[PDB]
């Protein structure tokens, strides 16, 4: 169900949302067990955090000491879980297009931290949740309308035997060459050259690289752009752009921080 | 109109036709074609132009003084954005007086086409995608961007405004400071009495 | 802090009795159980939550009572004067009188039923000598007053600047444009706290923008045992209500000369949420209220909304009349003279070709040559006629733009990714006016529509391609004011021939001064101005909404390939290649062949066929031939 459609009935239910990750926080430490050491007698005890509250011992546990207010929290001997917060956007595909997409914060925990990155379209399955937020951190006073977030429990994005069987074929050069773009005219010297570009060479660290670089010349009135489009789909981690008016810095890296351009 | 102004009979006649401007045509399916009239006075400075705009402004009714379109805007105290009316929206079924029209900036001139063709202006940010009534009859005036006006060059060439913009106006006058001794004698003695 | 007090001309006991009398008695008897009790049976079935009260019903009840010779104390005036309090009175009357359900509900599935049943059981265990709840907790419905019709202050639509301080407390109605809308968020009606040390839950109702949470268990279960148990909030048991805020602004026309446009916050609650959107022009009834900031903040609690704004049988009414392609093309902007071949092509862009797997199905046309000749009106008309259309210019639409980007809302501090016009045109059509003037980012954007049917983002750590499947209609008006009417267009146009080669068809049209054609055009224009109707006879101009029936109907009549067309279009490409055996860039290519195929498929759609026809190929070739001969000038 859509992000725009969540309502107060959902507030304790499990839900599942499709959306786009805009960005994430770094990992945030969440205390799961507090560690209290006695200033008088150096005895130590452990307290599990209950609903975000430290159940502090008011007097020292040891009956032979039993001093009040003598326990103190030894921060780096407490035990911590991992938490991360991610801004998940309603996709521009699903919006009523005259107005903005929404977004929702989600909390993701432990080894589910860093399961996704900016630009990932994902599903997230989790409990819908709501919490109050303080009017001033110096006070208990809370604002009437709660903050909402989804507290996730699962995420998802959006062998060699077969490979060996094909490897023995005699037509394999042409077989792989046709496969890159069977919808386009067969042009198989171009397709074979691109196939070698997809294979690549090897590397040596003592400089050189195992790259391959190709230029499709010829008229503007031919299918080479469509070949490029299919190769951009085929490759695992490529990019597509065009060179007219392409800045030396826009293509490469641009300015505070420096951000990578298309080629990088 | 403007009895202090030497000559310029045809200009005053055209001004009167704009004040008594043409009738709107909503065709079948409500298909709209514009009846309002738009005028532009190109020329030298120190000519009758600005004074004619004063006389028009004080003669017309529902007349807006400028020296545009519509915008989405924000200010120091507002933690919020508001949709603002330019002079043509304010002059809906009225008139706009635009002196120094050669000075108007690009984001304005790009949107003036909607006033000139469709008698409306469209909003396209902050989710306020809408269109406003701006059904006015405009009179504008403009100066050369450098030097005195070169009467050999076109308005497109003496002023930075594109021909694809200047052509929108129904009537496009060019006026110039003629160095006529009878005119100069008259206006001189008026200025001296002043 | 002692307070003085005064006597006032009202009594809420008498008015509570009047309200419940109305509720248990009234029906809309002029239209011949009670309307309100029947509606409350619908509430009891959990089939309804929006309880609407009409002030007209109250008025009819008052007139009925006065006709029967007893004074009704004008409850309409009271609710129009101190509306907020009468929400409480009406809800108490409903809670005192609502009938039990009829439809089964599986009653235990609501947590509130289980928890209040457990409290009742515990209270009976106490009551053996060994309110149950705040009513807002149990109250599932949402109550709203709906204003008086024309026949009184609640009926009058006020502009925002007419809303003065004396109206505070009244059920006014306002008129304006919504400049901003909040995302929905929940707000607590009643907080439920568990008690750790006794299990007896306790409740706090919230009636302000802020509150302070409870700490110690106030219940007798703990208090009598002097057991200072601790309280913990439960979102499961707390009643939330949906909250949303919207900023309304007066209409731009209403602003007095020189004033800033005045605006107001509208708060909307319960089922009435997400009835409003930005850019809506709307009339809204609500209670005009203060809020804690002696100067109070102020808002309008919305109550009722008035927005300002079969087929598959009905298409047969035009199909049976015949020659529908020619007539529908002649129905495209009938106020525009001639150019019927161009209109006939522009229709096919709305109908579209086939996409298959990829095979790319959108169809695109460029108009080119001298400015004017009603071209911008034709593009606007296409945006009006076509579903999923949008109008732009090469520099216009200068807010979110035709070209997409990451963005903030700098009036606040959040960031978002949003699409440009080419994404709004997705699954549709985009019209580019002033096409010659668009920049490098714009040109590469339309490149990406044609080359990937997307628009790309590579900014602030986000790499993403947004979907942009869309037809292009474009207008390349030339440089220097006029075309030189014997030259190639590249001596007259800014755009590169690479971009122009992707369009399925290009129509160069020149504004030739020629007495005879001038008179034909002028006769058309002057006749339209003179007669005010039927821009020509025998054109049979279909209206927009009726032709959208056929355009949508035609769009879904996907064809299948015929061997006759397969041979014929191979032959058609070879024929046009003989003309290509050379004096302009209108050469035959695989992209012109694809254009002929898509235009032919759109013709197959329009003739409602499965088998695509060689007639479709020859007519698609005819439009391409007319296009090339136009380009040849
Ligand atoms: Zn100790
Ligand atoms: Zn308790």
């Amino acid at each position: 169900k859509g992000m725009r459609e969540l309502n107060p009935n959902d507030i304790d239910k499990l839900i599942n949302l499709k959306g786009l990750v805009l960005r994430s926080t770094p990992v945030i430490p969440d205390m799961k067990v507090a560690f209290f050491k006695c200033n008088v007698c150096d005895h130590t005890m452990a307290v599990e955090i209950d609903r975000g509250v430290i159940q502090e011992p008011a007097r020292c546990e040891r009956i032979d000491c039993n001093e009040p207010n003598s326990m103190s929290l030894i921060h780096n001997r407490c035990s911590f879980a991992d938490k991360q917060v991610i801004k998940l956007q309603e996709t521009p595909d699903f919006v009523p297009d005259g107005q903005t997409p929404h977004s929702i914060s989600l909390c993701v925990y432990d080894e589910l931290v860093d399961s996704c990155r900016a630009g990932d379209r994902i599903e997230v399955t989790g409990t819908f949740r709501s919490i109050p937020i303080r009017a001033n951190s110096r006070q208990r006073v809370l604002k009437s309308l709660y903050k909402t977030y989804v507290d996730v429990v699962h995420v998802k994005k959006v062998d060699l035997a077969k490979i060996r069987e094909v490897a023995a074929r005699e037509d394999l050069y042409s077989l792989l060459a046709r496969s890159i773009a069977p919808s386009i005219y067969e042009l198989e010297d171009v397709k074979k050259g691109i196939l070698l570009q997809l294979f690549g060479g090897t590397n040596k660290t003592f400089r050189y690289r195992g790259d391959i670089n190709i230029l499709l010349c010829g008229d503007p009135s031919t299918s080479k752009s469509q070949i490029l489009q299919y190769v951009h789909k085929i490759t695992p981690r490529g990019v597509y752009t065009s060179g007219k008016g392409s800045s030396a810095v826009g293509l490469t890296a641009y300015i505070l921080v420096l951000e990578s351009g298309a080629l990088v | 109109l403007a009895p202090s102004i030497y000559g310029h009979d045809h200009i005053k006649k055209a001004i009167l036709l704009m004040l008594m401007g043409g009738v709107e045509k909503n065709l079948e399916n409500g298909s709209h074609l514009r009846g309002d009239i738009n005028i532009l006075m190109v020329g030298d400075p120190s000519t009758a132009k600005s004074q004619l705009l004063r006389f028009v402004l004080n003669t017309a009714s529902l007349a807006i003084a400028t020296t545009l379109t519509a915008a989405v805007t924000t200010d120091r105290e507002t933690g919020e954005r508001r949709l603002e009316a330019g002079a043509m929206v304010l002059a809906d079924r009225g008139v706009v007086c635009i002196d120094e029209f050669d000075k108007m900036t690009d984001v304005d001139r790009v949107a003036i086409h909607e006033v000139m063709e469709q008698q409306t202006v469209t909003i396209a940010k902050a989710g306020i995608h809408t269109t406003l009534n701006a059904r006015c009859s405009v009179i504008a005036a403009a100066n050369p961007v450098f030097g005195q006006y070169d009467v050999n060059r076109d308005p497109h060439q003496n002023i930075a405004l594109p021909d694809s913009l200047l052509s929108r106006f129904d009537l496009l006058f060019v006026v110039t400071d003629d160095i006529n001794e009878i005119r100069d004698r008259s206006i001189s003695e008026h200025v001296l009495r002043t | 802090a002692a307070l003085p007090s005064i006597q006032l001309p009202v009594d809420y006991n008498n008015l509570f009795n009047e309200i419940t009398d109305f509720l248990v008695t009234f029906k809309q008897d002029t239209l011949s159980g009670p309307k309100y009790m029947a509606m409350l049976q619908k509430v009891a079935n959990r089939e309804l939550n929006s309880v609407i009260i009409d002030l007209d019903d109250i008025l009819q009840y008052q007139n009925e009572k006065f006709l029967q010779g007893t004074q009704a104390d004008d409850l309409v005036s009271a609710i129009q004067q101190n509306a907020n309090h009468f929400t409480e009175l009406f809800c108490r009357a409903i809670d005192n009188n609502m009938p039990l359900p009829t439809k089964e509900i599986d009653y235990k599935d609501d947590v509130l039923d289980v928890i209040l049943n457990q409290r009742r059981l515990r209270n009976e265990r106490m009551l053996s000598d060994r309110e149950l709840f705040p009513p807002n907790l149990t109250r599932r419905y949402f109550l709203y007053f709906k204003p008086l019709s024309q026949n009184a202050i609640s009926s009058k639509p006020l502009s925002v600047r007419q809303i003065k301080g004396d109206f505070l407390g009244q059920l006014i109605t306002v008129r304006g444009i919504i400049t901003r809308v909040s995302d929905v968020k929940p707000a607590v009606e009643v907080i439920a706290y568990t008690c750790d040390q006794c299990g007896y839950e306790v409740f706090q109702e919230v009636n302000s923008r802020t509150f302070t949470p409870l700490s110690e268990c106030t219940s007798e279960e703990c208090s009598q045992n002097q057991t200072k148990g601790q309280l913990f909030m439960s979102t499961r048991a707390s009643k939330f209500s949906a909250f949303q805020e919207c900023k309304i602004q007066e209409l731009s026309q209403q602003v007095p000369v020189g004033h800033i446009p005045r605006s107001l916050n509208i708060h909307v609650n319960g089922t009435l949420v997400r009835s409003l959107s930005p850019g809506d022009i709307v009339d809204v009834t609500g209670i005009f209220l203060p809020a804690p900031y002696l100067l109070t903040e102020t808002y309008l609690e919305a109550q009722f909304v008035r927005q300002h704004k079969d087929v598959e049988e009905r298409v047969m009414e035009l199909i049976t009349s015949g020659d529908v392609y020619n007539r529908l093309a002649k129905s495209i902007a009938p106020e525009i003279y001639g150019n019927l071949d161009v209109k006939k092509a522009l229709l096919l862009l709305l109908v579209g070709g086939v996409d298959k797997r990829k095979i790319r199905g959108d169809i695109n046309v460029c108009l080119m040559g001298d400015p004017g000749v009603a071209k911008s009106q034709l593009l606007k008309a296409i945006c009006k006629i076509s579903p999923r259309g949008v109008y732009t210019t090469g520099k216009g639409s200068s807010g979110v733009g035709l070209t997409a980007a990451v963005m903030k809302d700098p009036v606040t501090d959040e960031m978002i990714l949003e699409g440009g016009a080419l994404v709004l045109a997705d699954n549709g059509i985009c019209c580019i006016d002033e096409f010659d003037k668009m920049d490098e980012s714009d040109r590469t954007a339309i490149h990406e529509v044609m080359e990937q049917q997307t628009i790309s983002i590579s900014k602030a750590g986000i790499n993403t391609t947004l979907n942009a499947r869309t037809s292009i209609l474009a207008a390349a008006n030339p440089l220097y004011g006029r075309y030189n009417p014997r030259l190639s267009p590249l001596d007259n146009i800014n755009l590169p021939a690479a971009l122009l080669s992707r369009f399925d068809i290009l129509f160069l049209m020149l504004d030739i001064p020629s007495r005879d054609d001038d008179e034909k055009l002028a006769e058309h224009v002057t006749y339209v101005h003179m007669h005010n109707k039927q821009p020509d006879l025998d054109f049979t101009p279909v209206e927009p909404s009726k032709m959208r029936e056929y355009i949508a109907y035609a769009k879904t009549k996907r064809p299948v390939m015929s061997e006759a067309v397969n041979d014929y279009v191979v032959q058609a490409y070879i024929r046009l290649r003989q003309d290509s055996k050379r004096f302009s860039f209108g050469q035959a290519t695989p992209r012109t062949l694809l254009g002929i195929i898509r235009l032919s498929q759109a013709l197959a759609k329009l003739r409602l066929a499965d088998m695509v026809d060689i007639d479709d190929v020859e007519e698609a070739l005819r439009l391409v031939r007319v296009s090339k001969e136009s380009l040849y000038q």
